[PDB]
């Protein structure tokens, strides 16, 4: 949630 | 604390290491077998989804994470790269350091707590019907089956990364999307009955029935060449094309005579290919365009009729105008024709960010000239022409240039792919490239090894 | 000023180019078969698997 | 902890795929 943190 | 942490650590299931060398064969098989449980939990939906009906909210991002909505891999490689980040942070803030099992247990279990926090959001997002009218039942299920299905994801790149395979499950499952979806607009028999008839969506299988049904031969021949509903067979074309020169650009290297001097007799040569950063500026500029365009949509479809957010990117889905217009490829050569500003705009940004991403990337990695002298210094090697003074020199004169040139070269090709029109877009074709000529390299050098 | 470092990395670029290993027609022909073969293996598992599971999701869903 | 191979990561997932789709069948036959 996004690129990359979760997603 | 860590004490208290450690049976919740060492509670989920960890792959045991082979302890042998596995056979090139076996690794391909495994890799296969890795694949082929990613695609049957990629085909299967997920139990409880009373309506899926919506929009997307994350489709830009189903390429780059391999995923597909609403079904068992909804998070794609999300627990990989959650696990990975996860454990990356925790060990730069020091927090943590037989300590490795415990450092390796460690991130899979915060990885899958993140990972469950993940698809808790997912089923808040609107997707899957409204949670409200699902129930606490059905989306504590839903959830259930995400952190499952990531559970097993984790598995299998360990598996892969462990050595039952032939890399990492992130590269593998992403080339493997593209080449399936490729794959499927050529070889599909779905047939549309619109106008005419029906119409079979595989470029290949169009041919033959057009062929097959129309009596007009030529007429048939050009309109599965120049189809434009479905896929084309000038598509294919196109991307056997791209296929044939970033294979053929994937294969510069240039070869640099080194010599052992530590150890006499280890004669060698080290290649500093051209593709210096291997699709790593392409993943970085397709995640910032990914990100840009979830972000615009959501800020258009909440806080629409904003002069920021009209600036973001305004949308019809596609963007029609604004940066995330201008970051995005054209629909057509006549799109092309129509407004040369934004084809331009496009490959200088192509191009621009793909070469800034990997300087950046050797800078970051630590691949930058220093480091590899710093290598040449470790294990004694020097050039065969020059002295062991000059080894960050010559590295400051090719490598930089390599990593700039090759982020340059990597996105005209991107640019090219995505102009021609070839099935995959230039991002999923070169990702699946590189990546298979990942696997390549990893047979070639086990080949020199044997 | 960008001018000059614009010329400047056009001409590294092309020494490096020059410089640079190109494949030849063998390495081309096999790096080609072995790209062929994976895209086939991976692109036709994914083809297959997903025609077998469209009448599955029909029945089950 | 539960250090398993690569097999028991194959049955594994055989399983869940088949808990997933005995949950669809459950579903339809209970609704239905």
């Amino acid at each position: 949630x996004l690129l990359x943190l979760a997603x | 604390f860590l004490e208290v942490i450690k049976p919740f650590c060492v509670i989920l299931p960890e792959i045991q290491k082979p302890e042998r060398k596995i056979q090139f064969k076996e690794k391909v098989l495994w890799t296969a077998i890795t694949l082929f449980i990613f695609l049957v939990c990629c085909q299967i939906p997920l139990f409880g989804i009373m309506s899926s009906d919506s929009a997307d909210p994350f489709y830009w991002m189903r390429v780059i994470l391999a995923s597909n909505r609403g079904t068992l891999m909804e998070l794609g490689i999300s627990p990989i790269v959650t696990s990975g980040l996860i454990m990356q942070l925790l060990a730069g803030a020091k927090i943590i350091e037989k300590d490795r099992a415990l450092f390796n247990g460690a991130q899979k279990l915060f990885g899958m707590i993140i990972t469950i926090g993940q698809s808790i959001v997912y089923v808040m997002t609107g997707m899957y019907g409204d949670p409200s009218e699902m129930g606490a039942g059905i989306c504590l299920l839903i959830t259930i089956q995400l952190f499952v299905a990531g559970l097993i994801v984790l598995l299998l790149d360990e598996l892969l990364q462990k050595g039952y395979g032939l890399g990492s499950g992130i590269s593998l499952f992403i080339a493997t999307n593209i080449c399936e979806t490729i794959v499927w607009k050529a070889f599909s028999p779905t047939t549309v009955n619109t106008g005419r008839g029906m119409e079979f969506e595989g470029a290949i299988i169009a041919l033959f029935h057009l062929l097959a049904t129309r009596t007009d031969k030529v007429r048939a021949l050009r309109e599965a060449f120049y189809r434009q509903n479905l896929p084309n067979l000038m598509n294919l074309i196109a991307t056997i094309f791209v296929f044939a020169v970033v294979i053929y650009f994937q294969g510069f290297r240039y070869e640099l005579p080194i010599r052992s001097t530590k150890v006499r007799g280890q004669i060698g040569i080290y290649p500093i290919k051209l593709f210096y950063t291997s699709n790593i500026p392409i993943i970085l500029q397709s995640a910032l365009v990914s990100n840009l365009y979830v972000i615009s949509q959501m800020l258009s479809a909440r806080f629409s009729g904003n002069l920021l957010v009209s600036l973001l990117g305004t949308w019809s889905a596609y963007p029609v105008g604004g940066l995330c217009y201008y970051l995005s490829p054209p629909e057509s050569f006549g799109s092309v024709l129509e407004d040369p500003v934004h084809a331009v705009v496009y490959i200088v940004f192509m191009l621009g960010s793909c070469a800034f991403f990997s300087k950046t990337w050797i800078e970051v990695s630590g691949s930058s000239p220093r480091d590899i002298a710093k290598q040449f210094k470790d294990q004694g090697m020097v050039i065969n022409g020059k002295r062991e003074t000059s080894i960050y020199r010559e590295l400051k004169k090719i490598i930089p240039t390599a990593a700039a040139f090759g982020g340059l070269c990597i996105g005209a090709l991107s640019v090219l792919a995505d102009f021609l029109g070839a099935i995959g877009s230039g991002t999923g074709i070169l990702l699946a490239v590189t990546i298979i000529y990942q696997y390549f390299e990893i047979f070639v050098k086990e080949q020199s090894e044997v | 000023q960008f001018v000059e470092p614009s010329r400047q990395f056009v001409k590294d670029s092309i020494r490096l180019v020059k410089r640079c290993t190109k494949p030849d027609r063998k390495e081309f022909q096999k790096i080609a078969m072995a790209t062929a073969i994976g895209f086939a293996i991976m692109g036709f598992i994914g083809f297959f698997v997903k025609l077998i599971h469209i009448p599955i999701n029909n029945i089950i869903v | 902890g539960l250090k398993v191979g690569p097999v028991p990561v194959l049955v594994m997932s055989l399983l869940f795929i088949a808990s997933v789709f005995m949950l669809h069948i459950w579903g339809k036959y209970t609704r239905s």
